[PDB]
DNA sequence: ATCGGATGTATATATCTGACACGTGCCTGGAGACTAGGGAGTAATCCCCTTGGCGGTTAAAACGCGGGGGACAGCGCGTACGTGCGTTTAAGCGGTGCTAGAGCTGTCTACGACCAATTGAGCGGCCTCGGCACCGGGATTCTCGA
DNA sequence: TCGAGAATCCCGGTGCCGAGGCCGCTCAATTGGTCGTAGACAGCTCTAGCACCGCTTAAACGCACGTACGCGCTGTCCCCCGCGTTTTAACCGCCAAGGGGATTACTCCCTAGTCTCCAGGCACGTGTCAGATATATACATCCGAT
């Protein structure tokens, strides 16, 4: 005898609630982190400015919003709701990247 | 103004502590460096164990002053009476019996915490330099050394030979002649030459023999080291972060080695698989075969991710095969 | 002392599965397959290398050691992910 | 010597026409520059800023504020269809996405 | 003077040549039987490195003596 | 006491005050806005570049900036842009 | 050397024509020009067709000699019997109507099929010039005339009148004051000159009234042309390949005209979806309403596909308007 | 002098001026009640244009005088 | 009692006929005539070199052979072997170039 | 005489059903849905549109008559469809 | 005056290095042109059209053939992934497609 | 009597008589390699004009050629290429 | 699974044509020798900003449980697409003739680079106030199980 | 078809920090002349784009038949969503150090510009052989049938 959702309505309103807004959606540190453990495959060291680090972080953010947004049609395509990785794959394909 | 001190199993060699023991990382320090000296001494030999589990159980503390001296205490006298179980007619194991693969690793790790003092200077270097610093781990020597044979007729050299730790890796773990080290920059040939000093110090104190090794000051592009880079059997270089034109003057000075002569590098003087026309008999990949070592991981110092090492063979039979089948039509 | 370079490891895995989410929400999407969070890290991670490398070259070339804001943004127009707003 | 008039004013423009002359005489284009390129190239300039500052105006109008931010300036060049060719891989920065849902998704009545 | 060329695969080449004959025409000579630039042909005999200005008889190489043959890398 | 570094702040500001009077601009808008003039001041200028080596010429006359606006710019936009960059040159000449 | 004449219903005019007929295209010639003019006057009066439909059947001979001059010498003597049906009491039906489209349209393309000797000329231009040559259907000029309503105190003014049969329809099918086209070029205007001769004798031929028209040589952006433009009510400009140099001095032209001043045009001197700043005050599309009108099929000669032209108004009251919205706050 | 300038859309302002004031004065008072730029602003009356020179009186203009009010474009 | 191959196996081999050579497939007249009464839209009349024509149709076979080789996987995707219209619109969308 | 400029029409119907058809074979479709074919007849001719435009710019820039086939592989070359073997 | 040398031949090439310095300065690149900067791209140009050529002649020999025609340039592009990356948005003229069939298409057993 | 129009075609023959000594080359393959060449040096030589631009020297050296060769080429064609023009750039210092 | 007939694909042989590869003459661009000036290389100084460590508060991540909706397999029907055949349309090929317009050459004038003096436009530095964010409280809307 | 309850909006209240405006001061844009080369224009030549004709045959077209495939429906089940509790580590505020990026002053060597000269590479001709085309035959795949 609680109250209780049906599924499919909070997912509804999420989108909505984040395709309002316009902050980053990754956490700041583990995303420098992962960055910075990137740039040691260079034997040498570097030290990141952290305007590279915050434009680095928008690049990835906004390639990977368009890359969901196209995976979605791929995915009604095949008259489903779900995304599976087979539409992630179509996409980068067609799209020119993997091939 | 006292002690730590411990007895030599073979020979009559004082070990020294100073009471404010030295500073590491996160947890570690002299505590565990000394009691897992005496770890595997009781693994060297089972009769000290046997001396040295009665008495006692498994934990003791670090920071204070009489459990440490207990340890010493109870181990020089243990070893004493170890020493008197000698007394008789009995002669102990060989002396020249090379060490183990844990026995060297504790040994290698003993040498680097004590001399290495700061070891953030290593990192004073100019970018993208040849002079950038870089270590290659345990791990992968041995895999090398276990990969190329090196007979007792076999002369090492490690060009860019850092601190020294795979210099003294490969001298404690080969038979071969001699063995070389050349090392340009101050700072690292600075720690060298106190590694060299602390490596023989700890290893006639543990009582295990090495071959003979030199860990000089140079550079491997002068004018006397292109007769010494020929005359040599084997050669590790870390060549990652050299460039190409450092690369193209080390292949100049490659072609003159003997046959059958090898390398390792971090990188490949020649391509995996290099193909052969009237147009590249200029180059070295003609007269040598290029096999990629295995990827463990953990191989170097400065990533996490696996790196191979691309073992070269000098063959100087592909150019001649290639010359005799051009005559075939 | 200890050795050089306190290296890090798997930090891929701090792309958490919320994050993920997130950012299929702000995408459009409604139902997400389970096994979509494994392969979004891997194009994230080969996205990064890609951009980075370009990043280093530069830096490199102008024989410094910081990566500046500026390396980033030539790097992302060499691309074609021409960016606004961070120094252009 | 007679009054100064800089080149701007006797075109009619708010653009600075000497600083455009000389980023194309020292840019490496041409071996020589025209006496108008830099007017034509200037005035175009100003145009395309002032059409897409009027549509960032009008959307930061009905949030209801005063100040044009990023978000903004993205609403107003995905919103327009040739202005989003000419953006169309670019990336403002701090500018999130357009609302947008698909139809079979919504929840059936 | 018959001679002998001993390559490293165990291949030998038997050459019929004259003291008398010059060294651009031994090179010549492996180059026509075997195809092998001269440029590229070092030739070593009991420790000796044979220079282009020396006759044959000034190695005092004699009948049914071998050569070794060592391939060089061109520039 | 720093070196002097430039921008169109101030004439994107102007021409701000002319669209909509009573408008500002954030910090971060400016920047948006400064690197798009330089972007599409690239894009037009390398155009009319190559546009000149075609011919053998080696002047970026008012002909080549015309020819570049309406090679890049899409449909409706391209009209503008060249009439306004018409009346830009005349009143200029005629003074 | 005999004829191929034929007479006048109203009036008494002979038409000429030669034994051997002009050269035309893929199959047209002075046959059916000559048996269809017959045909529009058999429809213009109903008692010629019942006189000329009894005695005959539908098809004739193209070639032939007798044939031809059946049609002559019946439509002639028949035509003779319509004048004595008409010498009476009774009067014909009035000289000033106003030819009906299809009549009118018959008439234009008699009058340009005879001019006009050699129509590959008119392609004798500079590319990308103000110069080219294209022309406007017939359909499309009227539509134009009916959307636009002409009063009789009216002048219509066409730029670049091309040939003139723009300004011949118009001047054909509307009560106005006067007509004028001006026309820059050389071949155009050779022509020109003779279209208004033919069209004046095959008017009065068939007798029809027109207004009254001007087909001169000069140009437009003259400064004898400024007052001109100024004093005009209705101006038909094909601007289509003018470009941006021309179209802006068009624009400082008609910035000086009477209020309710309408212009059509290829393309708008002025954009659809104009809006009105501080900024644009100087633009003439601030005083003018500009609305698209329907593209029918055919309407340009140069393509098949329908092309559009954008009726502009003159009217100050928009730029009142926003300046007294101005004041509100 | 009172006076009365009609507009082209039925509007009419009234004004309060005397003979004595320059023309940038009253082309500055139909600014003034307007908004409209005097730049933009042709008068024209008994088909007479005014003259940026000229004065009031010049133009014998009396009271209950109208006048017209023509808008051009600007340059 | 004629013989006939089953539906699919004819289409097997003009598969492979036609990725076997390098000719162009469309009828060359129709194609220029095509080029020459687009560039009609231009009032000035034109004369196209031969070569151009020939550089058009090129460009123009080597578009549509790749636009249909990304509309088989789309049309793959959906358990599907007959590709549909909206197969064509979503290479096209995906791609960039519809939206 | 009669009017300059022998206008064409409708010649996009030259690009024929069986034409389609071997287009696709090449791209390696087995089986065509039967409204594909004026789908693509619609996608070529905005293409076909796109590519002269660009190619009749720059033949009027040059101040000719003739479209030349560097003009065409120039207007190419600007939208990313670069072609090898015609001049370039 | 000593014997002339071109520039090609002190560094071992086949490509023209004064023709290529040439281009380099009359094509409005830089204002300067060092000196082993068209001996660099030189060598780098020959070596690219090396490997191209090799490829495109092991095709044409096993098509049982001895000319090189665009046919076999586009197998030995469109077969070697890193030279399928540099011309990934080039068209070879009259050099047709790879064969392929997907494998739902083929006929089932 | 007709001017003189210069290309690559005698060089990619001296290198195709080198890789495959009884080869030969058709017209339009020949055409189509000296465009492949063409365009390879103008994407090379602006990259490094950019490069050059970037750090504000007005130099295209044989650095920036190296890095532009690096931004360029896919990974292990960039291997090669540069250590190709080391060994030229060497080869003509020391001469 | 195996077998037989008919169709389509590959393989070997002759002949022939036109395109490639090679040789010749000439001319224009590349190499050689040299001088002058400025760009980049190097050493030294300064100070901003990147890195590293610490503690606390709380937001977000991780984990687990329950159930419902959506993915996926199976089955049936019916239309629309493939295959083959006879008829009809126009592409392709060749050959001819014309004349326009692209390409080149020779003059000559206007336009853009270069330079020296000078002064105002635009940048950095510095305040001040108002737009916007954060917060509490009421109203409204929307979802879900009745 | 409608109540309960959770989520979202909307209306004031307080504060702060960033946008906007003002000042002083360099340094880049403007003015006024001079010079020499790019490009504009007139005239000439000759190649190649356009238009026409006829003929042969290949490809497009229209049609009839049947079958494989697209699409709708139904049933199972398991996997993903919504929610509540616990655990982790991000974020924020603060402090301290020292490195490396940015600037300035000198000096030298590498590159542009010039003049002479000569050979490499282009256009033009010309011969021969690689590849296409046609025919005859082997055989490999498909489909109906057992
Ligand atoms: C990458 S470190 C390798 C360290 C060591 N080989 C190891 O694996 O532990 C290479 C070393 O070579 C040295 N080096 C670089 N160039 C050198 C040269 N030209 N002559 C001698 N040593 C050089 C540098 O000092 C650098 O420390
Ligand atoms: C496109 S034609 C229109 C023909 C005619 N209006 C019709 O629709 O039938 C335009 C004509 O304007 C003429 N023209 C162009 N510029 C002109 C000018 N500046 N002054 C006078 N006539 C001009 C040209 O000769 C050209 O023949």
């Amino acid at each position: 005898k609680p109250h209780r959702y049906r599924p499919g309505t909070v997912a509804l309103r999420e989108i909505r609630r984040y395709q309002k807004s316009t902050e980053l959606l990754i956490r700041k540190l583990p995303f420098q982190r992962l960055v910075r453990e990137i740039a040691q495959d260079f034997l040498t060291d570097l030290r990141f400015q952290s305007s590279a680090v915050l434009a680095l972080q928008e690049a990835s953010e906004a390639y990977l919003v368009a890359l969901f947004e196209d995976t979605n049609l791929c995915a009604i395509h095949a008259k489903r709701v779900t995304i599976l990785p087979k539409d992630i794959q179509l996409a980068r394909r067609i799209r020119g990247e993997r091939a | 103004k006292l002690e730590l001190r411990l007895k030599s199993p073979v020979g009559a060699e004082p070990a020294v502590y100073p009471w404010p023991l030295p500073v590491y990382d996160k947890h570690h320090d002299a505590a565990h460096e000394i009691i897992e000296t005496i770890r595997w001494v009781c693994e060297e030999i089972p009769d000290l164990k046997l001396a040295m589990e009665n008495y006692v159980l498994i934990d003791y503390d670090t920071k204070s002053f009489e459990s440490m001296q207990r340890l010493c205490d109870k181990y020089n006298r243990a070893i004493d009476s170890i020493h008197q179980l000698w007394k008789g007619t009995t002669q102990p194991m060989k002396l020249n019996t090379r060490p183990s693969t844990g026995l060297l690793r504790h040994i290698l790790q003993q040498v680097y915490n004590h001399s290495v003092t700061d070891p953030e200077k290593l990192n004073n270097y100019e970018p993208f330099s040849p002079e950038v610093y870089g270590e290659t781990s345990f791990d992968l020597v041995a895999q090398m050394i276990d990969e190329i044979k090196m007979t007792d007729d076999d002369l090492f050299v490690d060009l860019g030979s850092g601190v020294g730790q795979v210099v003294l890796q490969v001298a404690a773990a080969t038979n071969c002649k001699h063995h070389y080290g050349v090392e340009k920059a101050d700072i690292p040939a600075k720690y060298a030459e106190t590694m060299d000093r602390e490596f023989r110090k700890w290893m006639k104190w543990y009582g295990k023999k090495h071959a003979e090794y030199t860990l000089e000051r140079g550079d491997f592009l002068s004018e006397e080291w292109r007769e010494r880079i020929a005359n040599t059997s084997v050669i590790f270089v870390n060549n990652f972060a050299f460039g190409p034109e450092v690369d193209h003057q080390l292949k100049e000075r490659f072609a003159n080695m003997k046959e059958g002569g090898r390398i390792v590098s971090s990188k490949p003087f020649a391509p995996l698989n290099f193909r052969i026309n009237s147009r590249n008999l200029s180059d070295i990949g003609t007269i040598m075969r290029v096999v990629e070592l295995s990827p463990l991981k953990g191989s170097v110092s400065w990533t996490g991710k696996p790196v191979s090492y691309y073992l070269h063979t000098i063959d100087r039979t592909i150019l001649e095969n290639y010359f005799s089948s051009l005559k075939n039509p | 002392a200890k050795r050089h370079r306190k290296v890090l490891r798997d930090n891929i895995q701090g792309i958490t599965k919320p994050a993920i989410r997130r950012l299929a929400r702000r995408g459009g999407v409604k139902r997400i397959s389970g096994l979509i969070y494994e392969e979004t890290r891997g194009v994230l991670k080969v996205f990064l290398e890609n951009v980075i490398r370009d990043a280093v070259t530069y830096t490199e070339h102008a024989k410094r050691k910081t990566v500046t804001a500026m390396d980033v943004v030539y790097a992302l127009k060499r691309q074609g992910r021409t960016l606004y707003g961070f120094g252009g | 010597r007679a009054k100064a008039k800089t080149r701007s004013s006797r075109a009619g423009l708010q653009f600075p026409v000497g600083r455009v002359h000389r980023l194309l005489r020292k840019g490496n284009y041409a071996e020589r520059v025209g006496a108008g390129a830099p007017v034509y190239l200037a005035a175009v300039l100003e145009y395309l800023t002032a059409e897409i500052l009027e549509l960032a105006g009008n959307a930061a109008r009905d949030n209801k504020k005063t100040r044009i931010i990023p978000r903004h300036l993205q609403l107003a060049v995905r919103n327009d269809e040739e202005l989003n060719k000419l953006l169309g891989r670019v990336t403002i920065a701090q500018g999130g996405v357009l609302p947008n849902i698909q139809s079979v998704l919504l929840p059936k009545k | 003077m018959q001679i002998f060329v001993k390559t490293l695969t165990g291949k030998t080449i038997t050459l019929e040549v004259e003291p008398s004959d010059t060294i651009e025409n031994v090179k010549a000579k492996i180059q026509d039987k075997e195809g092998i630039p001269p440029d590229q042909q070092r030739l070593i005999f009991a420790g000796k490195q044979l220079e282009d200005g020396r006759t044959l008889s000034d190695y005092n190489i004699q009948k049914e003596s071998t050569l070794h043959l060592v391939l060089r890398l061109r520039g | 006491r720093k070196t002097r570094k430039e921008s169109y702040a101030i004439y994107v500001y102007k021409v701000l005050k002319q669209v909509h009077p009573d408008t500002g601009i954030s910090s971060k808008a400016m920047s948006i806005m400064n690197s798009f003039v330089n972007d599409v001041f690239e894009r037009i200028a390398g155009e009319a570049s190559r546009l000149a080596h075609y011919n053998k010429r080696s002047t970026i006359t008012s002909r080549e900036i015309q020819t570049a606006v309406r090679l890049l710019l899409p449909g409706e936009l391209a009209k503008h842009a060249v009439s306004e960059g018409t009346k830009a040159v005349t009143c200029y000449t005629s003074a």
